[PDB]
């Protein structure tokens, strides 16, 4: 048999996931992002732009 | 002996008459220390002015004086002149006739006010006024010319005939180096370099001086730039990040011909100049086609002479020898003209002077002057 429903699986779920709730805050996320001048479309082998943002912010924190 | 001071809105230039170059150049900015009580405690002077103001640009207040080519505040401009005379020129202003320069069509009151402030406060015995294009044509060395002038805060075209400006054919266009920097900033932001701070904006200005150039056949140039990396030119920021610019280098200059990129609707500079000469009279049109001369900072861009030559010829009837001329020093050339003009001994006979200055006084800058 192909049992009926995706929802039946979701109902069968049991637990609260790791991070979803305590992580919540009022702060806007993109607002965290430093300015940095790296283009949008880096040359392959360069870090793509979004990586630089994460790294810089993590260093700052 | 004589002094010459000039303001293409962007940067201002100070020089001794007859010299083949001005003795100092410094940028058109004033700044007051933000706590007056500290300043009076120090005795540190009223304002930083010229480049050291830039060196302190963050530590204090900064303001511009001559926006769109017009005096925004007299008191600031006189502080500029004070700094020029003492710090750059050192001379006693009382001892040396002095030349000051203005954009065209300056509202009449401003001429009188400017005269009054110079004569009464600065105490030189004699002074003269000139309209920038008129001095730049003097540097070119014609009485008979149509001038293109663009200092980074304004641009104009000016017909001048046997040494006079035919007023009605003058036009203003509010599209100048600042606007070009802002458009370039926008399009690099679309690349993702996102210059916004004053320091970065100055870096943009440097990029304009280093790497811009006009296209000829713009659509062909753009296509070839899209076709290949070979047009790329790279630059490294002061922080040591490398930035890479293609089509944008010529595309940014296009805005002069192509103001729809700015979303303003008056036709491009070539068109405006044609329409001006159309306001001038066929009697003199030929000589105007004969002497097209480029002035002020924006003319710095490579190749613009050829682009104008083509586009003017197209807009013109194909029945004259169009001749662009881009005298190498064209931005300084405005001041160079004044330097030679004041060098002319007969201009001493033109001098407006203290004795007249009592009775004939403020009005003669209208009545006697040109």
């Amino acid at each position: 048999v192909i049992p009926e429903d995706f929802q039946e699986r979701v109902e069968q779920q049991i637990i609260g996931a790791t991070t979803r709730l305590l992580t919540q805050t009022d702060f806007p996320l993109q607002s965290y992002e430093p300015k940095v001048q790296v283009p949008f479309q880096v040359l392959p082998g360069q870090c793509p732009r979004k990586i630089e943002i994460e790294r810089r912010k993590q260093q700052y924190l | 002996t004589a002094l010459v001071c000039d303001n293409g809105s962007g940067l201002c230039k100070a020089g001794f008459a007859g010299d083949d170059a001005p003795r100092a150049v410094f940028p058109s900015i004033v700044g007051r220390p933000r706590h007056q009580g500290v300043m009076v405690g120090m005795g540190q002077k009223d304002s930083y002015v010229g480049d050291e103001a830039q060196s302190k640009r963050g530590i204090l207040t900064l303001k511009y004086p001559i926006e769109h080519g017009i005096i925004t505040n007299w008191d600031d401009m006189e502080k500029i002149w004070h700094h020029s005379f003492y710090n750059e020129l050192r001379v006693a202003p009382e001892e040396h006739p002095t030349l000051l320069t203005e954009a065209p069509l300056n509202p009449k009151a401003n001429r009188e006010k400017m005269t009054q402030i110079m004569f009464e406060t600065f105490n030189v015995p004699a002074m003269y006024v000139a309209i920038q294009a008129v001095l730049s044509l003097y540097a070119s060395g014609r009485t008979t010319g149509i001038v293109l002038d663009s200092g980074d805060g304004v641009t104009h075209n000016v017909p001048i005939y046997e040494g006079y400006a035919l007023p009605h054919a003058i036009m203003r266009l509010d599209l100048a180096g600042r606007d070009l920097t802002d458009y370039l900033m926008k399009i690099l932001t679309e690349r993702g370099y996102s210059f916004v701070t004053t320091a970065e904006r100055e870096i943009v200005r440097d990029i304009k001086e280093k790497l811009c150039y006009v296209a000829l056949d713009f659509e062909n140039e753009m296509a070839t730039a899209a076709s290949s990396s070979s047009l790329e030119k790279s630059y490294e920021l002061p922080d040591g990040q490398v930035i890479t610019i293609g089509n944008e280098r010529f595309r940014c200059p296009e805005t002069l011909f192509q103001p729809s990129f700015i979303g303003m609707e008056s036709a491009g500079i070539h068109e405006t100049t044609y329409n001006s000469i159309m306001k001038c009279d066929i009697d003199i049109r030929k000589d105007l086609y004969a002497n097209n001369v480029l002035s002020g900072g924006t003319t710095m861009y490579p190749g613009i002479a050829d682009r104008m030559q083509k586009e003017i010829t197209a807009l013109a009837p194909s029945t004259m020898k169009i001749k662009i001329i881009a005298p190498p020093e064209r931005k300084y050339s405005v001041w160079i003209g004044g330097s030679i003009l004041a060098s002319l001994s007969t201009f001493q006979q033109m001098w407006i002077s203290k004795q007249e200055y009592d009775e004939a006084g403020p009005s003669i800058v209208h009545r006697k002057c040109f």
